[PDB]
């Protein structure tokens, strides 16, 4: 269309959400959602940030401080 | 999702590549990117420290608080 932009690196996307005991992860392959949990031992996740250089995920916990 | 406080998206497109000003620096505590030209970098000491005229070094305390 000469107006839309798409990513050269594969369209596959990773989306991460923080919900109390789970760092929910969704993997959008094609347009199919795939849902799994990153870590078992977490208590109350509040803030999530992603680091591309190491390939790491950072999160803060309200109960563990 | 019962308690979705935080959300992050993880793709190579969300952390675009850029040259690093700090790689050239050698200050002893912290190097931070800066909008000010031409260095585009500045150095920061721990909370409570001073910064010497030698912009790459820091001095500590010596005053009541
Ligand atoms: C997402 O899912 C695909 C297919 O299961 C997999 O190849 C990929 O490694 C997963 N993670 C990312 C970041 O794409
Ligand atoms: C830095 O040193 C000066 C004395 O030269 C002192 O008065 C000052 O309080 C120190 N730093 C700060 C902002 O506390």
């Amino acid at each position: 269309d000469g107006r839309t932009c798409k990513v050269t690196a594969s369209e596959n996307l990773l989306l991460v959400v923080a919900s109390r005991d789970k760092i929910i992860m969704d993997n959008i392959t094609a347009h199919t959602h795939n849902i799994y949990s990153l870590v078992q031992d977490v208590s109350f996740v509040v803030a999530l940030d992603f680091d591309s250089v190491t390939g790491r995920v950072f999160w803060s916990d309200l109960l563990e401080g | 999702v019962p308690q979705p406080l935080g959300i992050i998206a993880i793709h190579p497109s969300r952390q675009p590549s850029s040259p690093n000003p700090c790689a050239s620096a050698t200050c002893s505590h912290l190097c931070l990117l800066s909008a000010q030209e031409p260095r585009h970098y500045s150095c920061a000491c721990p909370s409570g420290w001073n910064l010497s005229d030698d912009s790459v070094n820091c001095v500590r305390g010596d005053q009541p608080f």
